[PDB]
RNA sequence: AUAUUAGACCUCGGUUUGGUAUCGUCAAUGAAAUACCACUACUCUUAUUGUUUCCUUACUUACUUGAUUAAAUGGAACGU
RNA sequence: AAAGCAUUGUGAUGGCCCUAGCGGGUGUUGACACAAUGUGAUUUCUGCCCAGUGCUCUGAAUGUCAAAGUGAAGAAAUUC
RNA sequence: UUAUAUACAACCUCAACUCAUAUGGGACUACCCCCUGAAUUUAAGCAUAUUAAUUAGGGGAGGAAAAGAAACUAACAAGGAUUUUCUUAGUAGCGGCGAGCGAAAAGAAAACAGUUCAGCACUAAGUCACUUUGUCUAUAUGGCAAAUGUGAGAUGCAGUG
């Protein structure tokens, strides 16, 4: 039912992940993944709490996101890995797409920029407000202080229909002391980031793809 | 049907273990009634002729009471803890086997609180405990210790779950025991 | 010590190692009399901090009442008054079963004092309680000046005089505010001094 | 010793359905809101306590 | 990407390097563009412990009742 | 009052009655009895009426409909 | 031991005695504590109310009794066990909001007195009652010691607290 090479029946000390150098057989690493549900909290509506899992630490994720800017982004950010699109090739990705056989959607999330109110509610019809790839200025990076750290390992999350979420919590490209660093740094931050809350959760349940789940107490 | 802190006793350590127990426990008895105040004149001699600490040469014995057992096993100094089945109403024993697990105290219950009683020069006794190890006799005191362990400590996870009490009993068993007769011997006749 | 997990063990009464002990405690001392001698004391745990010690002549007896209200004895011909006096079926005493309890050991040992009583079981149509009892002329009670104070005569019968605890409760004892009408004593003295009428010489 | 009835009757409404029921009959086996908020508090601490240690 | 494999490494499998492999992660074109990968849901099936105007049957140990100077009750056994 | 006549309840964990409570009377009883009533020996007869009222019926089940229990709303009191 | 066939023991629950020693009932009525509890009356009738948490009935003590050293007040610049008097006050309240009823804190006096248990790492049952033997000096339910004789006591006695 669960193997244990993480162990889950015997369940888990702080002392015990740190033996997890030895876990990893594999040489290339893919995503482990965050994946939150949000039960007895519906999102379809407006009831919508913005956040995201703030990490100080880089777990390498692998991946890219495509940015936009029109006198409002790219000021500062030439020492910052950025293009400094002029936020028009925006359909180039709603119905025409990057190149064939790599398509436009291929990214992580999107620019809710400052000139771009002009484009939003319905112009995105069939590019955005069809595809799910869409956050809002709750992005927690239109390049202010995390830009390259929003594609490395800090971005929020927009909410499944029935609510199984899949994003980068960390990698298996990690030490064996980082293992207890991530969710380290929310025992202070998403204890009450959840909205109008008691405690209405209890599926904590880190997913690994090259292990099984880390379920946590 | 008997809830199962009751019966922990009656597992009361069968005969064969428990009649060494007591080949111990003989060695510990607290008093002796002239034997004390006998010590007690052999302080007469320190009044004027000693003039030293000669005559204490420090004791060793059980220590009885259910009191004194609650804090041998609350401070650890108990090295085997006897408990009595017999006890009324129970109460001021019922907390004790679960205790010495907590505690990680090898405890037994024994046939008697007249046993343990007869052995403090008393009438019930109701619990001991065993402070003292002494050099000479920790080897038969030594097997004594996980063989009381097997079935009291180790065992202290079905005795936390199992028990029943429970007997139909005698004439009733015996009335059924006719029907499980008959009842089995209508479809083990039904061939003719 | 053990004295105080059985303070505690004693609480679970609803519970069912202590409901299958108060089981088989109710239908022993149920199948014996109605006033009855007991050789220990049953719950030794609360007998001490009442008062008992393992003293001789510190004595136990255990009793049971009748556990319901007080059906009025008018005659079946019942109550003749005003409409307000007719109730016969659902009122209940002013001393409690615990009260009662002690009294009826009082009376039918004449030679020894009440100090305090105590529940040990109950179902349904009786309560039943020990009591610890004081033979007040042994020589032991009485030259041990710890207990000695009840081997005087203002003690005599002090269970039928509201002065254990069982009995004080009935009265309305207390301080201050709520238990303010009977403020001088009994409640009986309290309405003889707010009546009180005094005349005075220089008036 | 473990649990009265009503500690049991309370739990298995504490693991699924109306922790506001589960402080309606607390509040009515107490019965005072107090007392009844101090045990919903501490029954739903030892199921989650015993959550760990039922596996290891 | 993995799987696999021989060599550098390891006592060896194994790791690694590269080859090979299934839609694909991507195209087409839309209301989700779905590799490599999981926290799971409603019609149901299991298997362990759950309100009730629940329901029937059965038990004995509470309790009720009768009887007796509380004498032969319940089981077996041989002998027919 | 009576004898005669009739009706009623009761097969006992019952009917009737006493009792504050325990418990008792009938009862050393058992339907040819006990208890409750009307009529009043014999003779001859005892018509019609179950609308009102009383008594009565496993029985009519949903018009009414107690507390307890159960469900919902509310921060709870609590109201539905 | 216990095929209920030899004992033996020890406890535990209960007996019995013209056993040793003791203890208790009954009286009084003014005051005192615990209970049970009316109706006349008034309300211009009368049922709640009133009379009254009283007459009568029942039980228990003492020279006093009960109470009593905070699960009390207050809302202060704070007070500090009980009981009695003065005042609060015929007040706040309660009431067919009718008849009627009706306290307390504070303030001022009288008097003043404070404590003990149960339950903890008291840290050698360190306790008690008998009985006998020495032996004190009331006509002693005394005083001390011895035997520590027999018992109470580890289901908890003393000391500390």
């Amino acid at each position: 039912m669960a193997s244990k090479v993480s162990r889950d029946t015997l369940y888990e000390g702080v002392n015990g992940l740190l033996e997890a150098s030895a876990k990893k057989k594999r040489g290339f690493l893919e995503t482990v993944e965050l994946q939150i549900g949000l039960k007895n909290y519906d999102p379809q509506k407006d009831k919508r709490f913005s956040g995201t899992v703030k990490l100080k630490h880089i777990p390498r994720p692998k991946m890219k996101v495509c940015i936009l800017g029109d006198q409002q982004h790219c000021d500062e950010a030439k020492a910052n890995n950025v293009d400094f699109m002029d936020a028009e090739a925006l359909k180039k990705l709603n119905k025409n797409k990057k190149l064939v056989k790599k398509l436009a959607k291929s990214y992580d999330a999107f620019l809710a920029s400052e000139s771009l109110i002009k484009q939003i509610p319905r112009l995105l019809g069939p590019g955005l407000n069809k595809a799910g790839k869409f956050p809002a200025l709750l992005s927690h990076q239109e390049s202010m202080i995390g830009k390259i750290e929003e594609v490395k390992s800090t971005i929020k999350f927009q909410m499944k229909k029935v609510l199984c979420l899949s994003v980068a919590v960390g990698h298996v490209g990690m030490k064996s002391d980082e293992l207890a660093q991530n969710v380290n740094l929310s025992i202070n931050f998403l204890v009450s980031l959840l909205k109008k809350n008691w405690q209405n959760v209890r599926s904590l349940h880190v997913k690994s793809s090259m292990g099984p789940p880390q379920r946590l107490y | 049907k008997v809830p199962p802190p009751i019966h922990q006793f009656s597992q009361t350590l069968d005969k064969t273990t428990a009649v060494k127990l007591f080949k111990l426990l003989e060695k510990y008895r607290p008093e002796s009634p002239l034997a004390k105040k006998l010590r007690l004149k052999k302080i007469a001699e320190a009044k004027a002729k000693g003039k030293d600490v000669e005559p204490k040469k420090k004791p060793s014995y059980v220590s009885a009471g259910t009191n004194t057992v609650t804090k041998l096993i609350e401070q650890k100094k108990a090295q085997l803890v006897v408990i009595a089945h017999d006890v009324d109403p129970l109460e001021l024993v019922l907390f004790l086997p679960a205790l010495c697990r907590k505690m990680g105290v090898p405890y037994c219950i024994v046939k008697g609180k007249a046993r343990l009683g007869r052995l403090v020069r008393r009438k019930t006794c109701t619990t001991l405990a065993l402070t003292t190890v002494d050099n000479n006799d920790k080897a038969n005191f030594g097997k004594v210790l996980e063989a009381v362990k097997t079935n009291f400590n180790e065992r202290h996870e079905e005795i936390r779950r199992h028990w029943g009490g429970g007997i139909l009993g005698s004439k009733s068993l015996a009335r059924i025991s006719k029907l499980e007769r008959a009842k089995a011997r209508e479809l083990a006749q039904k061939q003719g | 010590g053990a004295y105080r997990y059985m303070q505690e063990l004693y609480r679970k009464k609803q519970s069912d190692v202590m409901r299958y002990l108060l089981r088989i405690r109710v239908w022993q001392y149920r199948q014996l009399t109605k006033l009855h001698r007991s050789p220990r004391p049953t719950r030794p745990d609360k007998a001490r901090r009442l008062g008992y010690r393992a003293k001789q002549g510190f004595v136990i007896y255990r009793i049971r009442v009748r556990r319901g209200g007080r059906k009025r004895p008018v005659p079946k011909g019942c109550t003749y008054g005003k409409p307000k006096s007719h109730g016969v079926n659902q009122l209940k005493p002013y001393r409690g079963l615990q009260s009662i309890a002690e009294e009826r050991v009082g009376r039918r040992l004449g030679g020894l004092r009440v100090l305090n009583s105590y529940w040990i079981a109950q179902d349904a149509s009786y309560k039943y309680f020990e009591v610890i009892l004081i033979d007040t002329h042994h020589s032991a009670i009485r030259r041990d000046p710890k207990i000695n104070w009840i081997c005087k005569h203002v003690h005599k019968h002090r269970e039928l005089r509201g002065l254990t605890s069982a009995g004080k409760s009935s009265r309305g004892i207390g301080k201050g505010y709520r238990y303010s009408q009977t403020i001088g004593g009994s409640r009986r003295a309290a309405w003889k001094r707010k009546n009180r009428e005094h005349m005075h010489r220089k008036r | 010793v473990g649990h009265a009835p009503y500690e049991k009757r309370t739990m298995e409404l504490l693991k699924v359905s109306k922790d506001k029921r589960a402080l309606k009959f607390l509040k009515r086996r107490l019965g005072t809101h107090i007392r009844a908020k101090r045990k919903r508090e501490e029954l739903s601490n030892i199921l989650t306590q015993l959550r760990k240690a039922q596996t290891h």
